[PDB]
C-alpha cells in the first residue's frame, strides 16, 4: 500500500519538517485538497504570462502534496508556501520567477521564520540573471531545490538547474533507472547533484478535494528532495547548505542506477545517487564530495577551476581529459581559500579539474610544493592528496611525482584524524580502489603508462588509461 | 565593459522585454534614476517604454518593456552591469 | 511534449 517512492527513500534502517517553511513556485494550487489542506498558505502572488480551472492548478497541487501531503507526502508535518510564476499552460518567465525569489527574500527580511526551503520546479534555458539571484538568494541562507529539467540534456544548460549553491535533481523509476520517454527524460551530467523518484507517482489530484493521480518528472523528483530537506532541516536547523548537500550525498543509494541510459560521455559526471532520508543511526563523521568543473575548452593557456564552498575544505585536486591530452593539475590558493587548477595541453579539446571538497572542522589544510627534480614533497599533519602538474609537452605522508613534473600535497593539522593509503596497480582501460566502509576517501591519484585522469568515485578512486597504479587517501576520526 | 544576453533557444525568447542588471552595490535610489533616465533618453528619440518592476533585495535593477533598438543606449547608462531579454520557463 | 510538460507530455 505504501507508494514505492516513498519507500524508496527509506533508508535501510529507520524509525515532519514542521519548524521549516517550503516555498512553492508553480501554478496556482487547490489549497482546500484534503492531502495539504491547513498546511499550505497560498500567498497570491502572482506573476504570469498570458494564455496563447482544474488544469490551472493541476502541476502545483500534486507537488505541494508530493511534498508534504497527509497520506502520499515525504515531510507530512511541513508548512508550505506557494508562489504562482506558471500560468493555466504552465509558462512563466524568467522575469516573473525573479521577482518571485525576490518576494521570498522580501518576506523573510519582514517577518523572519526559521529555515527555508525553496522548490522550483521549472525549467528555462541558462540564464546569467536567473542563476545570479538564485546564488544570491543561496548566499542569504536559503536552501533552493531545482528539477534537473526533462529533455534528456545536460542541465548545465538550463536554469535555474545549472545555477551554483542550488540543490539540482534528475528522475528515477522504480527499476531505479533514468526516466527516459522517446526525446524526453531526466537530464544529467555535473549540474545535476543527485536523483529521486520522479516517475508514476502518486499524489494530490485537483480533480476533486479527495482525489489522487500519478504524475511523473523532474518536478516530482525535486519534491521528493524538498521534502527530505524540510525533514533533515528540523532535525539540524544549523545546516548550511553545503552540509545539507553534504548529508544528501552521503546518505543516498549508490551505484544504484544503470548509467548505459546516459550518453557515454556523461557518465563519469553524472552522480550515481538516488536519494534517501537518513536513518535513525544519526557523533561526529567525515563526509566528502567530488565536484566537477566545467571543462576548460581548447584554449592552449585554457584552465578549469572546481571550487568547494566556503566552510568546506579542499582535501585533494586531480583532472582528466577524454583525449589524455593534459598538463594536470595543482592546488592554489584564491581569496584565502585553495581551488583546484586543472591545465590544458597545447593541442586538447580541454580537461576537467576534479575536487574532493570535504566538511572538516578544526581543519588547518595547506600546500606543499616542489618543482621537479623522481620529484618528491612531504607533509614535516597528515597528507590529504596528492596533485601534480607539469609544462613539458610530453614524457608515508609522501608524494610522489614524474621528474619532470612539479608535486602538490594537501597537508592538514586535524587532530582526532586518521589516514591511510592504499595502493592497486595492473597489466587495462580502468583500474580501481576503494575506501574501506567506514573510511571517508580524500584523494585519488595514480602513481606515475599514459593516463587519462582519476577521479573519485563515493569512496572509489578511478583511474582511467589508454603498469598503472591507483592510490587513494581514506581518512576517518 | 557592460554586455547584453539573450536566450540560446530561440522559441524560448521574449523579445520586447529586458531585464537590466546594475553594478552590486548600487542603491534602490539609483536604479530608479538610471530606470527614468532611460525613459527621458528613450522618449526623446521616439520611443515609448514602460518600467515593469524595480528590483531591490537580490539583484540592483529593473525591468524595462522596449524596443530592442534601445539597447545600445541602455548598456551605456551609469551602473549598468548587463542586460538579459527575458525568456520563458516552463513546468518540469 | 513541448516542452517536457505534465509529466513527460505524455
Ligand atoms: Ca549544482
Amino acid at each position: 500500500s505504501i507508494p514505492w517512492n516513498l519507500e524508496r527513500i527509506t533508508p535501510p534502517r529507520y524509525r515532519g519538517g514542521s519548524l521549516v517553511e517550503v516555498y512553492l513556485l508553480d501554478t496556482s494550487i487547490q489549497s482546500d485538497h484534503r492531502e495539504i489542506e491547513g498546511r499550505v498558505m497560498v500567498t497570491d502572488f502572482e506573476n504570469v504570462p498570458e494564455e496563447d480551472a482544474s488544469k490551472c492548478d493541476s502541476h502545483g497541487t500534486h507537488l505541494a502534496g508530493v511534498v508534504s501531503g497527509r497520506d502520499a507526502g515525504v515531510a507530512k508535518g511541513a508548512s508550505m508556501r506557494s508562489l504562482r510564476v506558471l500560468n493555466c499552460q504552465g509558462k512563466g518567465t524568467v522575469s516573473g520567477t525573479l521577482i518571485g525569489l525576490e518576494f521570498i527574500r522580501k518576506s523573510q527580511l519582514v517577518q523572519p521564520v526559521g529555515p527555508l526551503v525553496v522548490l522550483l520546479p521549472l525549467a528555462g534555458g541558462y540564464s546569467r540573471v536567473l542563476n545570479a539571484a538564485c546564488q544570491r538568494l543561496a548566499r542569504a541562507g536559503v536552501v533552493l531545490v531545482t528539477a534537473a529539467g526533462n529533455f534528456r540534456d545536460d542541465a548545465c544548460l538550463y536554469s535555474p538547474a545549472s545555477a551554483p549553491e542550488v540543490i539540482t535533481v534528475g528522475a528515477t523509476n522504480a527499476q531505479d533507472q533514468p526516466v527516459t520517454l522517446g526525446t524526453l527524460g531526466t537530464n544529467f551530467g555535473r549540474c545535476v547533484d543527485l536523483f529521486a523518484p520522479g516517475e508514476d507517482i502518486i499524489g494530490a489530484s485537483s480533480d476533486c478535494s479527495t482525489c489522487f493521480v500519478s504524475q511523473s518528472g523532474t518536478s516530482q523528483a525535486a519534491a521528493h528532495v524538498a521534502g527530505i530537506a524540510a525533514m533533515m532541516l528540523s532535525a539540524e536547523p544549523e545546516l548550511t547548505l553545503a552540509e545539507l548537500r553534504q548529508r544528501l550525498i552521503h546518505f543516498s543509494a549508490k551505484d544504484v542506477i544503470n548509467e548505459a541510459w546516459f550518453p557515454e560521455d556523461q557518465r563519469v559526471l553524472t552522480p550515481n545517487l538516488v536519494a534517501a532520508l537518513p536513518p535513525s543511526t544519526h557523533g561526529w563523521q567525515l563526509f566528502c564530495r567530488t565536484v566537477w568543473s566545467a571543462h576548460s575548452g581548447p584554449t592552449r593557456m585554457a584552465t578549469a577551476i572546481a571550487r568547494c564552498a566556503p566552510d568546506e575544505e579542499l582535501l585533494s585536486c586531480s583532472s582528466f581529459s577524454r583525449s589524455g591530452k593534459r598538463r594536470g593539475e595543482r592546488m592554489e590558493a584564491q581569496g584565502g581559500k585553495l581551488v583546484c587548477r586543472a591545465h590544458n595541453a597545447f593541442g586538447g579539446e580541454g580537461v576537467y579539474a576534479i575536487a574532493r571538497c570535504c566538511l572538516l572542522p578544526q581543519a588547518n589544510c595547506s600546500v606543499h610544493t616542489a618543482p621537479p627534480a623522481g620529484t618528491r614533497v612531504h607533509c614535516h599533519h597528515v597528507l590529504t592528496g596528492c596533485s601534480s602538474h607539469w609544462e613539458v609537452e610530453d614524457l608515508p605522508n609522501q608524494c610522489v611525482g614524474h621528474r619532470e613534473a612539479s608535486i602538490h600535497a594537501s597537508c592538514c593539522h586535524a587532530p582526532g584524524l586518521e589516514c591511510k593509503v592504499k595502493e592497486h596497480g595492473i597489466p587495462q582501460e580502468q583500474v580501481t580502489v576503494a575506501c574501506e566502509e567506514g573510511w571517508t576517501l580524500t584523494g585519488c591519484s595514480a602513481l606515475p603508462s599514459h593516463v587519462l585522469g582519476a577521479y573519485a568515485v563515493d569512496n572509489t578512486c578511478v583511474v582511467r588509461s589508454r603498469a598503472v597504479t591507483a592510490v587513494a587517501i581514506c581518512c576517518r576520526s | 565593459t557592460a554586455t547584453f544576453h539573450r536566450c540560446a533557444k530561440d522559441p524560448w525568447r521574449l523579445p520586447g522585454t529586458y531585464v537590466v542588471v546594475l553594478k552590486e552595490e548600487t542603491h534602490l535610489s539609483q536604479s530608479e534614476r538610471t530606470a527614468r533616465r532611460l525613459q527621458a533618453q528613450a522618449a526623446r528619440r521616439g520611443y515609448l517604454t514602460k518600467i515593469l518592476h524595480v528590483f531591490h533585495g537580490l539583484l540592483p535593477g529593473f525591468l524595462v518593456k522596449m524596443s530592442g533598438d534601445l539597447l545600445e543606449l541602455a548598456l551605456k547608462l551609469p551602473h549598468v552591469d548587463y542586460i538579459e531579454e527575458d525568456s520563458s520557463v516552463f513546468a518540469q | 511534449x513541448a516542452f517536457g510538460x505534465f509529466s513527460f507530455a505524455g
